[PDB]
């Protein structure tokens, strides 16, 4: 089949540089145009660069201009993208992409894409804080508790209640940048009889920094 | 404005 | 370059129903060659987009007949006759008439279900946290539908002190509901110099904002 494969993503310091590859099997590379497109962490748009066959012609919008530079090696079935003064707004999933040959100007084949994160953040473990309701939390039947897993880097973190014995009623909000560092929450809902009567503990782990933490939600 | 160029439309 | 504006940004549906996504470029899309380079792509949770339709209304090899597209110049429409589960994801219209090529904000097909009110809970900052000199006040808006919702933070009856980060869970696979959390971070100091803290929300499902609140001096 037609299969393009992006690679070389990872973490880079700001203003840094990095070279993404895109290997293209299952077809005549020298024939097609290709591009790199990307998706903002908020899930968007994104044309970066485009190149002809036996690449003597290239296009880069004006924004990308200077930070990004496309190239190919028909002699080798590989397209690339040299990046150079990475801003953090460049963090995104990088797709490799093939143009239909009928020139109808649309991409018929995409790769899985490489991830890229531009942060100068250093590996920081997170601070965990329990979240007791203090105020009722609906002394109805359900009573919600949470864990605020705060300011750590890089992603990802893992959180569980009662070692995983707690699966129901548990939400875990996707992370967000609190400055240059991640913050995330996790919530659990349990029957009023259940707590404070019985223990409820949030487990947190952040392998990039060798952290495991348990935090007991004791009433206040 | 900036329609798409001749090249790119080649093939 | 041209702003591809899609509508609506979110679309709730029951399988079997059918839908229409609009897409509206800023400048016109007729290229100086009569071709109209407007396409449609689908992105499935976790995959690369896949082209559905090109040149306004040309089905791509293997795109079921339920799908069809039409339009002229600036306005365009994607239509789906009976939605299958397979049809759910984010849909995008790109254009290629003008360089650089652009894509729309995307449009989301999501399951329709009954309206559901959110369960709100607010939490005072932990002592652990204070000890550190930061103070985070959290508010959980749980399991509610539909998606739209708003949340205001008051402090001593006024609206917020800056560090509000919101966060959304995606639509849930079991009960099709949504959830969100909002956190207001403050210094320990500005925290200690105010007593009432308000998490306030509005969602159609209530004529009036739902309000969870708590005073600092009395836990």
């Amino acid at each position: 089949d037609v299969k393009l494969v992006e690679s070389g993503g990872g973490l880079v310091k700001l203003g840094g540089s990095l070279k993404l590859s895109c290997a293209a099997s299952g077809f005549t590379f020298s024939s097609y145009f290709l591009s790199w497109v990307r998706q903002t962490p908020e899930k968007r748009l994104e044309l970066v660069a485009t190149i002809n066959s036996n690449g003597d012609k290239t296009y880069h919008p004006d924004t990308m201009k200077g930070r990004f530079t496309i190239s190919r090696d028909n002699a080798k079935n590989t397209l690339y993208l040299q990046m150079s003064s990475l801003k953090s707004e460049d963090t995104a999933l990088y797709y490799c992409a093939r143009r239909d040959s009928s020139a109808s100007l649309y991409f018929d084949y995409w790769g899985q894409g490489t991830t890229l994160t531009v942060s100068s953040a250093k590996t920081t473990p997170p601070s965990v804080y329990p979240l007791a309701p203090g105020s009722a939390a609906q002394t109805n039947s359900m009573v919600t508790l949470g864990c605020l897993v705060k300011g750590y880097f890089p992603e990802p973190v893992t959180v569980t209640w009662n070692s995983g014995s707690l699966s129901s009623g548990v939400h875990t909000f996707p992370a967000v940048l609190q400055s240059d560092l991640y913050t995330l929450s996790s919530s659990v809902t349990v029957p009023s009889s259940t707590w404070p009567s019985e223990t409820v503990t949030c487990n947190v782990a952040h392998p990039a920094s060798s952290t495991k933490v348990d935090k007991k939600i004791v009433p206040r | 404005l900036q329609y798409t160029p001749s090249w790119m439309l080649v093939g | 370059d041209v702003v591809m504006t899609q509508t609506p940004l979110s679309l709730p549906v029951s399988l079997g129903d059918p839908a229409s996504i609009s897409c509206r470029s800023s400048q016109s899309l007729v290229h100086s060659n009569g071709n109209t380079y407007l396409h449609w792509y689908l992105q499935k949770p976790g995959q690369s987009p896949k082209l559905l339709i090109y040149k306004v209304s040309n089905r791509f090899s293997g795109v079921p007949d339920k799908f069809s597209g039409s339009g002229s110049g600036t306005d365009f429409t994607l239509k789906i006759s009976r939605v299958e589960a397979e049809d759910q994801g984010v849909y995008f219209c790109s254009q290629s008439t003008h360089v650089p090529w652009t894509f729309g904000g995307g449009t989301k097909l999501e399951i329709k279900r009954a309206d559901a009110a959110p369960t709100v809970s607010i939490f005072p900052p932990s002592s652990e946290q204070l000890t550190s000199g930061g103070a985070s006040v959290v508010c959980f808006l749980n399991n509610f539908y539909p998606k739209d919702i708003n949340v205001k933070w008051k402090i001593d009856g006024s609206e917020r002190q800056n560090g509000v980060l919101n966060s959304w869970t995606d639509e849930d696979s079991k009960d099709s509901t949504y959830s969100m959390s909002s956190t207001l971070t403050l210094t320990k100091d500005e925290y200690e110099r105010h007593n009432s803290y308000t998490c306030e929300a509005t969602h159609k499902t209530s004529t009036s904002p739902i309000v969870k609140s708590f005073n600092r001096n009395e836990c």
